[PDB]
RNA sequence: AAGCAGCUUUACAGAUCAAUGGCGGAGGGAGGUCAACAUCAAGAACUGUGGGCGCCUAUAGAACUUAUAACGAACAUGGUUCUUGCCUUUUACCAGAACCAUCCGGGUGUUGUCUCCAUAGAAACAGGUAAAGCUGUCCGUUACUGUGGGCUUGCCAUAUUUUUUGGAAC
């Protein structure tokens, strides 16, 4: 998982809601720490722009790979 | 670790607890574990009135069931 | 590998044979190690005697570099009747504090003033070891593994044979402090600079200590 | 705009434009104020912190880069640094870590160790909510840092001590491990000793080991987080750093308060930190590299680089001390679990001003310290206490020589407050200001425009209504921990350059906060440094650096306060209106309680200490010095309404003795008789009262019997056991130089007698102490007990032998002082007596019968 | 493990928005964040799923309440995440 | 000031009937007395009668090992 | 701190045996009372003169630092001007000041030589500066496996309120 450090990730939770950001930093517990994370729900629309973020690892149901690290 | 509510220490504390509850009592105990013990403890019912559930008796409510609390 | 090469430019030691060139060189070398020690004997101190043209009764007298010529006449400012005589306020004070005690100094080196007091103790005895010359010190999660013993364990002693003349070491003046270093030519080495330095122990001829302020002259100059 | 005008700033391991914005909070900026006795580290902690911030010092060369000499980043004066000391508050902005990552930027000032620069530290006091105290083992606990541990006490400041300089006692002293740990119990034992209501130790992050030379800072927290937290779980090892300190042992899991018949006793701090340490200082000096390399790469997890395996041992020793502890967040850790804001910050600010109600959030009301010349530009040091301060914005500013005065007009309640533009605002980087375009709430920065208003210590504040205007509390003067009764008269050798000379003067009442500067009306100039050495570097930053003149100068003299012994015989009515007023001494322990409302004070007076209800209940005031009223004909409101009036001609009487013209100390003044005429004019009454209060009290003292107070400064001593008897003989040979204590020093050769010497005798005493004991002992001379003793002999003696060129005999001294004074204030003019104090004739006739 | 709770830590004093289990958003300066994730505002202003909006003083919410927290973007350079 | 443990010991030296709500569910309230409590707070009541209200009637459960993570409200009545 | 797995390598058997990708290499390392040649405190905003792209590299021209203690933990000798006694002239001078200079020496950096220690090679080609793999091509292992080393890593211990052993389902 550090392997997929600063990549932009897609992560869903379990209120089923996506979240788009590069990961700046995880834990055991996996709390993520999202760069410039924007929230979606329905899909673009119901979009919004949460910026720098932590999400918890509890809550967190699944992640993926989104776009290219910089 | 203990959790510092020192500057709630005495006062009245207005929780909100799971399945949409709102407690209001002044707060005596608590600990790690979080669980509160509250004086006055005072059930809002759903609507209208507030009711006065326990006076001198005090009550003792587990940690995780609280939401939040506000002073 | 202790020296530069043939061309024998640099060496570098050991801890043990330094160790052994310093006890070997403790008669040629009075340990006077302490800096404190040297209180108004800084070359910033001689220097400060000069252009105030005032002598350390152990430092050298030089001449004064502005002739003195006085046009005080007395104003109203450090009359007789005005100023109160009560400390001699004696040469050593006027180089101790330049600007203070003394009026219209020029080209004065600000002194170091002083290091800390020194502590030091020399061994005459293992390493570590109290020294009678102290004063006395008056006083007043149970569970674990078996495993967690402090650090460096298995270390043994905590006082190698060399950490003795590790520690009296490393408090050796510039010669003995170092390891390594350039090589300096015997016309370079000043061996009799550190005698002449120190302060005359009491009992001397007095042609003796003539010679101590002589070298000095030179030294300063 | 100003991104061109840095350029110089050496580049930040943090990013320098976060650490403002985490100066947007107030929560988040702690001053430090780091404060200790002479020679104890300090600049050289901060600059541990400074190194440890920045990237690469662009000052620092090669030989300070291996540490011979000790790097001393944050004095930037050319006398600083030759003399070696540090004499003007100059800190940093770091933002720093705990253990836990969280960042919290500090503002560090370092104070002066030095004594006559206690100023310094009352501006560190006053300006840092948090202390540092460096203190020395070797010196042990000195009485300068017990004074230090009293002082923050009284204004209420949180403080956290270092332990500085272990590798002193490691290497110097040798001691042994279990002695060694002794002697910490010793200093710690003394600290909470001195500290009424708190318990200072490693555990609870208070106590910090630290050794500036070599580098290193730790704290048994920090150090436990550091190398036992791979062994000892996350469950136990917060108790098991609680229990490390003491009367407990080890074997294997094993503790007990007994060595349990265990071969060695180790107590805990000693085995496990202690041991650890001593094994890595004699190993690093002593053992071959490669096997030591080989236990650094094993235990701390540190691998050596070949340049510094081939390092001298000192160097090679500071630096695997540089990696064994690593960067410096254990320090910073006990600084933030040390202060908390809440219940001192608000006792702090009501502390320094007046108790109040908060303030109001729109204003800005911030604390003006000190003017600092930084750039060779005048600055001024302001800490925001409340509201944002914005470059460019127009400010109130009110220097707090005048504040009760305005604080009375408010109880009593366009503006007199002269108001300046701040030109610009910086934070202070040590050798670097790095500018910033507004200020916030609970910070330390510097500003341009300030310094023009205000004499020394000023209140800076804009209000955004005239009900602040209202609800404004204004800062009373900066009580400097000591008082400057050290006195030179200074003139110009060139008069012509006279003028620039004065305002040379007035930057140095600046510059220098506790220099007291008088302005004799006969020319002669007169300055009051704390001491000797606080004097001389106002002499060479006077001439040198700002005005550049032949400036002579008088042998150091002192300020003497009149007084009296017995009380006065006779009450005489004053006329140009009769006031008789009659005089006597303070009681010994009223002096020291008032140098340190009406049915409250009666009660603290007569309970506390002996009194009547009449007299008790009729003192009507206090200065510096008690004015009280005994007739049996108070009866009138009369005196109740020249009550005031009385107060002020018997300011103007206290301020100016009978004798010297010098502050009256220590005498009560009872009102036996006023008369007052058929009729009245407030205007003439009044002005004729105040010549007949001065005069009244001039008359109270002479028929006294009046005596001189010299003052005394405080001598602490450092020497050792041999060299002690010939510090003695040095005692024998001055008026002075009584010798109370010689306390031992524990593990030390030194022992450092206290002492008092009088501020006449001591000149250059230090030096003449050093030279006879041949830099083996230190001398330090103090002054802030306001303690004041008479001079022997009777002033008001007609005979006495006063050699012209020689120092006086004992019983003659006090008349000589009297005569000196009197004419270096041009009094003279060729005994006062009560012949120009109106005794009149006659009734002189009737004195002299008696 | 020390960034996401050390973050947190480093939140202290900033406005910080956070949304919960239920969905009520507090938004306000953080006064005080425990290392259990138990959180404490001042000056918060909450706005409830439904888009109930009131203003409050002092809050405290539990940490396994918290949905998440979103601090502002000025950490995103920060001592922290430097290795 | 007192924690909340030994309140709980209080209540079970008072003895006096406490009414207990549960988590995450409103329907059910019960009441009876505390016969002791382990460290984890699951309760043995005694005498536990429901109180439903969904007027409050219920039928009364004897005594009951009621595991604490359910044990929401606590209280006397 | 053992083992397992992952990562990096590695003596390697390897997939490919292509296009690749990584790390190194396209001119060695020590030494010499061995030479020659340049300089010799680090700064530097700011500008100028050039390159590389308002910023770094190279130079000098002022600001504003201390050289400091110490190109050298040493320290000589002259010259010029001023002053002091010899003095009264050339020397030679005693003692200082200011500014120059000579000598004794040293670090570097560039090359050239002159002796020990080495084994792949792709150390092959073409471009230029004041410099070099500086650049382009290029080649050595090799980019995906299993045995062997090290860690920068997780387990070797957590099902009892704040995280992973769910209060969901409908
Ligand atoms: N032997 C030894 N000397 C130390 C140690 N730490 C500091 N010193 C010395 O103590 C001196 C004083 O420290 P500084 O920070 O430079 O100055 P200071 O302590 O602030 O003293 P002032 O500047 O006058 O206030 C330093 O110059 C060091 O030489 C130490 O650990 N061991």
């Amino acid at each position: 998982l550090a392997n997929l450090i600063d990549y932009k990730l897609r992560v869903l939770t379990q209120d089923g809601r996506v979240y788009i950001g590069q990961l700046m930093a995880f834990d055991k517990h996996m709390n993520l720490v999202l760069n410039e994370c924007i929230e979606e729900r329905v899909p673009k629309v119901e979009k919004r722009v949460l910026g720098l973020t932590i999400l918890r690892g509890e809550q967190i149901l699944s992640t993926v790979v989104e776009d290219k690290p910089l | 670790s203990t959790p510092e509510l020192k500057k709630y220490m005495d006062k009245k504390i207005l929780l909100n607890i799971n399945g949409s509850r709102k407690v209001a009592g002044i707060l005596r105990g608590y600990d790690i574990f979080l669980n509160v013990v509250l004086d006055d403890a005072m059930e809002i019912n759903g609507e209208d009135p507030a009711n006065n559930h326990q006076l001198g008796l005090q009550t003792v409510i587990r940690g995780n069931s609280i939401i939040s609390l506000e002073a | 590998k202790k020296v530069n090469g043939t061309s024998y430019k640099k060496w570098s030691f050991d801890l043990p044979e330094m160790s052994n060139l310093y006890r070997l060189s403790t008669p040629l070398r009075d340990e006077v190690t302490d800096k404190n020690y040297y209180y108004l004997f800084d070359k910033k101190s001689f220097f400060n005697g000069k252009a105030l043209n005032n002598a350390i009764p152990g430092g050298p007298k030089f001449e004064p570099l502005y002739p003195r010529e006085e046009e005080e006449d007395y104003n109203e400012f450090n009359s007789i009747d005005r100023v109160i005589f009560r400390v001699p306020i004696r040469s050593e004070y006027k180089v101790a504090f330049p600007h203070l005690y003394n009026s219209r100094p020029r080209s004065v080196r600000i002194p170091w003033y002083n290091n800390p007091v020194s502590c030091i103790i020399q061994n005459d005895t293992p390493a570590l070891f109290f020294d009678p010359s102290l004063n006395p010190i008056p006083h007043f999660d149970f569970t674990l593994p078996e495993d967690f013993a402090p650090l460096l364990a298995e270390e043994e002693e905590l006082i190698l044979p060399n950490t003795k003349d590790a520690m009296s070491l490393y408090h050796s003046p510039f010669p003995f402090n170092r390891t390594k270093g350039k090589m300096v030519r015997a016309q370079d080495v000043a061996l009799a600079k550190k005698w002449f330095l120190q302060h005359p122990d009491e009992e001397y001829p007095v042609k003796v200590k003539v010679s101590y302020q002589k070298l000095l002259k030179n030294y300063v100059l | 705009i100003f991104t061109q005008l840095k350029k110089n700033i050496p580049k930040t391991r943090y990013n320098r434009d976060y650490m403002l914005s985490m100066a947007n909070i107030p929560e988040r900026i702690i001053n430090v104020g780091v404060i200790g006795p002479l020679h104890s580290g300090k600049t050289s902690l901060m600059d541990l912190l400074v190194i440890d911030s920045h990237k690469r010092i662009p000052d620092m060369s090669k030989n300070v880069e291996l540490g011979w000499k000790p790097l001393r980043y944050l004095d930037n004066l050319k006398q600083e640094i030759d003399r070696g000391l540090s004499i003007k508050l100059n800190g940093s902005t770091l933002l720093c870590t705990d253990l836990e990552s969280k960042s919290r930027m500090i503002n560090f000032l370092d104070a002066p160790g030095h004594v006559n620069f206690m100023d310094e530290t009352a501006v560190a006091l006053a300006a840092s909510d948090l202390v540092l105290i460096v203190i020395d083992v070797v010196e042990g606990v000195t009485f300068v840092v017990e004074q230090l541990i009293k002082q923050s006490i009284k204004n209420n400041v949180a403080m956290c001590f270092v332990i500085n300089k272990l590798d002193r006692l490691i290497l110097d002293l040798k001691l042994p491990p279990m002695d060694a740990y002794l002697k910490l119990n010793h200093i710690i034992a003394n600290i909470n000793s001195f500290t009424k209501g708190n318990v200072f130790s490693p555990i609870d992050n208070n106590i910090i080991f630290a050794s500036t030379k070599l580098g290193f800072t730790f704290t048994i927290k920090e150090f436990v987080s550091y190398y036992y937290a791979h062994s000892i779980p996350s469950s136990k090892i917060d108790d098991f750093t609680t229990r490390l300190w003491g009367s407990v042992y080890y074997h294997k899991g094993n503790f007990r308060t007994k060595p349990f018949e265990n071969v060695e006793k180790y107590p805990t701090f000693v085995e496990f930190i202690l041991i650890p340490l001593y094994k890595i200082f004699s190993y690093a000096l002593s053992m071959e590299k490669d096997k030591l390399k080989n236990l650094l790469r094993s235990n701390f997890r540190v691998n050596l680089s070949q340049e510094a395996l081939q390092y001298d041992p000192q160097p090679f020793l500071k630096h695997v001390l540089q990696l064994i502890f690593r960067q410096q967040t254990g320090l910073v850790d006990a600084i933030t679990r040390c202060y908390q804001p809440f219940e001192l910050f608000d006792n702090k600010t009501a502390h320094l001003s007046i108790p109040g109600k908060s303030t109001p959030e729109g204003t800005l009301w911030a604390h003006v310290l000190k003017t600092v010349d930084y750039g060779g530009a005048e600055w001024s040091l302001v800490r925001i206490y409340s509201g944002l301060l914005k470059r460019g914005d127009t400010v109130r500013i009110l220097d707090t020589s005048q504040s009760e005065s305005r604080q009375k007009r408010q109880l009593h309640d366009d503006d007199e407050t002269p108001s300046c533009e701040v030109e610009e605002i910086g934070l202070l980087g040590g050798r670097y200001v790095y500018p910033v375009h507004e200020a916030h709430k609970g910070q330390i920065v510097l500003i341009k425009g300030i310094s023009s208003a205000y004499i020394k210590s000023a209140t800076l504040y804009s209000v955004k209504s005239k009900e602040d205007m209202k609800q404004l509390k204004f800062f009373k003067p900066l009580d400097y921990i000591t008082e400057a009764v050290f006195k030179i008269v200074l003139q110009p050798l060139l008069p012509r350059e006279l003028p620039k000379l004065l305002d040379a003067l007035n930057k140095i009442s600046k510059y220098y906060p506790g220099v007291i500067i008088k302005v004799e009306e006969s020319g002669e100039h007169v300055i009051l440094g704390n001491g000797e050495l606080y004097m001389d570097c106002l002499l060479y930053d006077l001439r040198a650096s700002y005005a550049k003149i032949e400036i002579k100068i008088s042998d150091p003299l002192t300020v003497f306060s009149e007084s009296c012994s017995n009380e006065s015989f006779a009450s005489i009515p004053v006329s140009n209106l009769s006031i008789s007023v009659a005089a006597e001494p303070m009681d010994s322990k009223m002096i020291q309680d008032l140098s340190r409302n009406p049915r409250k004070l009666s009660k603290i007076l007569r309970t506390e200490y002996g009194w009547d209800s009449l007299a008790s209940r009729n003192v009507w005031s206090f200065y510096n010095l008690i004015n009280d009223t005994l007739p049996d004909e108070i009866s009138p409101e009369l005196l109740s309404k020249y009550k005031e009036q009385i107060i002020q001609g018997f300011y103007w009487a206290v301020k100016e003795g009978p004798l010297a013209e010098e502050p009256i100390y220590g005498v009560q003044y009872k009102l036996l008789s006023i008369s007052v005429p058929s009729d009245v004019n407030i205007d003439v009454m009044k002005s004729q009262i105040i010549p007949l209060m001065k005069k009244a009290c001039y008359v109270g003292l002479l028929t006294a019997i009046p005596i001189l107070l010299e003052p005394i400064y405080e001598v602490d001593i450092t020497v050792h056991a041999p060299l002690l008897p010939i510090v003695e003989e040095l005692m024998k040979k001055r008026r002075g130089s009584r010798i109370y204590k010689t306390i031992k020093v524990a593990g030390t050769p030194l022992l450092e007698v206290r002492g008092q010497v009088p501020v006449i005798e001591s000149a250059g005493f230090e030096t003449d102490l050093r030279l006879s004991t041949n830099g083996l002992g230190m001398c330090q001379l103090y002054f802030w007990h306001k303690i004041w003793r008479k001079v022997p002999g009777d002033v008001l003696d007609k005979d006495a032998f006063i050699p012209k060129l020689k120092p006086a005999p004992i019983n003659s001294l006090s008349r000589d002082f009297v005569m000196k004074t009197r004419r270096r204030k041009g009094i003279s003019t060729g005994g006062p007596t009560l012949e120009k104090y109106i005794s009149a004739e006659l009734y002189a006739q009737l004195r002299e019968n008696g | 493990n020390g960034i996401p709770v050390k973050l947190l830590n480093e939140a202290q004093g900033h406005i910080v928005s956070l949304e919960l289990t239920t969905g009520a958003t507090y938004r306000g300066k953080l006064v005080e964040s425990e290392d259990s994730m138990n959180v404490q505002l001042r000056d918060v202003i909450a706005t409830e799923p439904q888009g109930a909006v009131t203003h409050m003083d002092q809050i405290f919410v539990r940490g396994s309440q918290i949905k998440f927290i979103v601090v502002p973007d000025l950490l995103k350079n920060a001592p922290l995440f430097k290795k | 000031m007192v924690p909340p443990i030994n309140c709980i010991f209080n209540f079970l030296q008072q003895q006096t009937p406490v009414t207990i709500w549960l988590f995450e569910q409103i329907g059910i309230r019960i009441k009876g007395k505390i016969v002791g409590f382990d460290e984890f707070m699951n309760v043995v009541i005694d005498e536990a009668v429901e109180i439903p209200v969904n007027v409050e009637k219920g039928t009364p459960l004897g005594k009951i090992l009621l595991k604490g993570d359910n044990i929401t409200l606590i209280t006397s009545a």
